[PDB]
């Protein structure tokens, strides 16, 4: 925002990296200084935070409730945005589609907030509106959520009214992913033990093989293949 | 017989649903990793 | 604890009652007619009980290793309006017996007492060898389950043989509606594996309530099950219900016996909440946990397991195959005090010593047992045992013919 | 101790997500606005920190002596505590 | 305190696929990199130049300026017109990026010898990982 | 042979410690190593 | 900032079971890292071996009451977990 | 098979140790740990 221009005086430049404001005493007030002094503080901490997170990236608390109508209820909690973490403390609930995908994401909703518009915020050290009480204003930006706007901070994606993947803590599927498929690269698709190609009739439906088969457990494409069942499938008599 | 070319699922053996009925048969030729199978032919010879 | 946990908000079931195998395994031989596994489960009778079903849940038949089994109702219990099945009391309890089938293939085996109404399933367990083949014969069975439940992960640090839990609520549902509490392991969503560690049924007559995190509700399951060093488990929290209403601790909140004062971030950051609206759908609660705690076995460091005689035994020849772990730091010894039909009258197990025996093995009488007094002794530790199951039990006995030929067959 | 109270007043809100504060020219000042300035940068940083730590996760130094009559001393270095990583202060050693 | 923790001086981020030359010269691309606490988008145009021959680090250095509003007509009060009583308030301080060759002090993004780049980190994640992996690969049974 | 299950420590065998005496005897029921043995029952009935 | 102990709620930096530190688990990774690979194997390949450990034995000329186990070195990921012992074996267990 | 050797010999070893306690005493020489018989060097 051009925060630059008065009230707000906002001088502060993230490509000059201006990284303090360096005063003086006795001083009548061209407040552009503390506007610029939250805002230095707040360019280093967006390219520190902006290292680690895409904005969506979900924390703590944060599961999920998909009603029957298919408003998703996404339950509260800590969500990543452009910079920083925030938390998500609406239910804020959307309906869906519930076929192919929804990209489910949050607007930072800008509000600015004089003390004029919030008397809460006017001077209660005296009067009230006594004479102090217009010290500064406020930018607030609530977060609240969207579907198929790939371009707001995107949570998830459902598919089908699925959600569509699963792996909420993920960085050690990044390592299954490699190990199976290392499962896979010497060689991956085998019985380890089990499975083989007996027979029986269904009887129940006189029409099929119930084809009789005990447990097995192996890897296929190095990915864990694992059927302990007493097995009887039907596939047809010839 | 058994020389199979899908990559999801496994060449075990066959099933191989009779005449008018259901039952197995493989007496055929065949597909193992670092051919167990193989390794299985030479202790089968020594059963021989 | 900072507030109730509602343990599933959603409110919505999965009908998994709870079913029991009485005996759940088998050792045997069998003259069916390599030095193979046991061929087919000799037929034998399963009595057992099923919990938290639907009240009154009705046509509940068996399938063993998933083959049609006849109930038998216990007492306190009708048939279905169908037969070869059960109707519970109004909690869904059942309890009875039924026959193991011919053809069930040598191995651990899926029971399961059901209709539509309610499932219910949970394995039983027969693997050994005989010493003349015929046919190997095996089939194996598989077993999990899910709901819209409550989970906790939580860890353990070294290995210990977890007898129960305890837990406080603020409120309960009905008497017949139920928590099941699962112990389980941990997938790579972070939450639970699907996996039946442990099992115990926990309806509102077996919940305490409180309105400051007290009323000490004991989750006791009926073997203890072995919580490991150095790992989570979960508990899964199972219920069709909500009205069981937990109490939780989260970050930073007024905690509910003195809200004056504010907890961590999770209460037990050793651990982690969920809940869910499928059993996946799983709050990450990187900011809370149940108030608890947990209890072991505390066991002192040897056992002694006498066994009433087998008697009138009339056997020439023994094996062992009983069945049990022991742990690292314990020892299941298997012994005996053998009176024979080769001894004499006053020869009494008094007289006799503890006869050590070896499992899994064949072993000689020769000539004829007549009283085998037994005693296994275990060693253990402070905090874990061996763990033998009376039915993955035998001291089998065997008497010799007298004549039986190798007639060799007819040759061209 | 809360800069709620006067005469540093903090009117802050979090679950707003108040974002910025916007002072006004040559300026007889409520310093009732200024603790809620650092509020405001506060959540956004205690968010940053509290969402991946937890209290008493070390960073640095904490190898340690057990003085051997059981006073832990362990030997000093960086840690978490709710919001931020710090240096902690001492061994403190009991 | 808490970029240290995570991050080393040096640490790049983005950008920075060299334009190295014959003559030596690595104009190392625009990208972000972490220095003296921070993650910071480095935006210069420095050409310096190599030798080589031998080992050879690549590295940016920071330097601070307090700057004043009598070099900033920007520092001058919009409460005010610019040129007035009032204006000339605070100063500034200032913190910016410059490239280095074989200065120790430099946070190192680049090491060189005999003109090969023979360093490429191109992984913090996957990189770890397999110099765990095919190692195990190597290791109690492997290697063959 | 006490037939221990200590889930840590492996099926080599019995150092049968000799009466009035210590030392060793291995004729048993009992299985080493996933049956890799199999190269030596194999071997074995080679060799006869 | 200060310390405590035997407060949990405390930012608890560690706990000394029986004045052990209870553990040692002081990386981030390549524990965790470990914590796959290991347990894949124990997974896989148990308590297994691949070579050598095998029964002889040595009688204990320095105990004599005892055996004093000369029993091979060998090797296997021994309950999934990176063994070698390589060793001049001599244990010392009673006789019979 | 074609094999290794049944014996290391019966080989002369002469040593030297470092770093031990000042005039430290009785320092036994445990070849493979088995008690084997010390030439002391003089001084």
């Amino acid at each position: 925002i051009n925060f630059k221009g008065s009230p707000y005086l906002d001088r502060f430049d993230p490509s000059k990296d201006r990284t303090k404001v360096l005063f003086n005493p006795d001083r009548p007030l061209q407040q552009a200084e503390l506007n610029e002094m939250q805002s230095i503080d707040q360019y280093y901490l967006k390219n520190l935070g902006d290292a680690i997170f895409k904005d969506g990236d979900k924390q703590s608390g944060l599961g999920f409730t998909l009603s029957e109508d298919n408003v998703l209820t996404v339950n509260p909690g800590y969500v990543y945005i452009n910079g920083k973490i925030r938390y998500y403390d609406n239910d804020d609930s959307v309906k869906i589609t519930g076929v192919g995908k929804e990209t489910i994401g949050i607007k930072l909703t800008e509000r600015i907030v004089t003390p004029d518009e919030d008397a809460s915020l006017l001077d209660q050290t005296s009067g009230v509106p006594s004479y102090f009480s217009k010290g500064a204003d406020r930018l607030e930006e609530k977060m609240s959520l969207t579907v198929n706007d790939p371009t707001s901070a995107t949570i998830y994606t459902f598919m089908d009214g699925d959600l569509y993947i699963q792996s909420t803590n993920a960085e050690m599927d990044k390592i299954n992913k490699v190990l199976a498929e290392r499962t896979y690269d010497e060689s991956g698709s085998y019985k380890v033990n089990g499975f083989e190609l007996f027979s029986e009739g269904n009887a129940e439906d006189d029409d099929h093989v119930s084809v009789v088969v005990d447990a097995g457990k192996a890897y296929v494409k190095g990915f864990k293949v694992d059927k302990p069942v007493s097995t009887r499938i039907s596939v047809p008599k010839s | 017989p058994p020389l199979n070319t899908d990559p999801e699922n496994l060449q075990l053996g066959t099933v191989t649903v009779l005449p008018d009925s259901d039952e197995a048969v493989c007496i055929s030729f065949a597909i193992t990793r670092l051919s167990m199978e193989d390794l299985q032919k030479v202790k089968t010879r020594v059963d021989n | 604890a900072s507030e109730t946990l509602n343990v599933n908000p959603y409110n919505i079931p999965n009908k998994q009652g709870v079913l029991k195998l009485t005996p759940s395994e088998d050792n045997w031989i069998d003259t069916e007619n390599l030095e193979e596994m046991i061929e087919f489960i000799r037929i034998r009778d399963v009595s057992f009980e099923v919990k938290g079903l639907n009240p009154n849940d009705n046509n509940l038949y068996l399938l063993f290793d998933g083959v049609r089994c006849a109930i038998t109702p216990a007492t306190g219990y009708r048939k279905g309006s169908e037969d070869g099945t059960i109707m519970t009391d109004a909690k869904g309890t059942a309890k009875g017996k039924f026959t193991i089938p011919a053809g069930i293939r040598c191995g651990n085996r899926e029971v399961t007492l059901k209709n539509a109404n309610s499932t219910s399933a949970t394995t039983y367990t027969a693997q050994g060898r005989k010493k003349t083949a015929q046919d190997i014969i095996i089939r194996t069975r598989v077993t999990v389950n899910l709901v819209d439940p409550l989970a906790q992960s939580f860890q353990y640090d070294e290995n210990r043989t977890i007898s129960s839990l305890g837990l406080y609520f603020a409120s309960k549902g009905d008497k017949q509606s139920n928590v099941v509490i699962q112990i389980r392991g941990m997938g790579d969503q972070g939450y639970p594996n699907k996996t039946i560690y442990a099992e115990t049924v926990m309806n509102a007559d077996d919940i305490k309530v409180s309105n400051n995190a007290s009323a000490e509700t004991r989750v006791y399951f009926d073997d203890p099950m072995m919580a490991e060093g150095g790992k989570e488990y979960a508990i899964v929290i199972i219920t069709e219900n909500s009205d069981y209403t937990m109490w939780v601790g989260t970050r930073t909140k007024p905690k509910i016996d003195k809200p004056n004062e504010v907890i961590s971030g999770n209460p037990y950051l050793q651990g982690v909440l969920f809940s869910s609206s499928n059993a996946s759908t799983w709050t990450p609660h990187q900011n809370s946990d149940l108030k608890f705690g947990i209890y072991t076995s505390k066991f002192n460091e040897t056992a002694t397991i006498e066994f009433e005689p087998i008697k009138d035994v009339s056997a020439d020849r023994i094996v062992l195959m009983s069945t049990y772990l022991t742990p690292e730091r314990t020892g299941c010894t298997w012994e005996m005090k053998l009176i024979l039909d080769d001894m004499a009258s006053s020869t009494t197990f008094d007289q006799l010593k503890w006869e050590p025996i070896g499992n899994y093995q064949d072993l000689d009488v020769l000539g004829l047992a007549r009283q085998v007094k037994l005693r296994a002794t275990f060693e253990s530790n402070r905090y874990i045992s061996p763990l033998m199951s009376s039915s993955d039990l035998t001291f089998t006995t065997f008497l010799t013919e007298l004549t039986g030929s190798y007639v060799g067959r007819a040759i061209d």
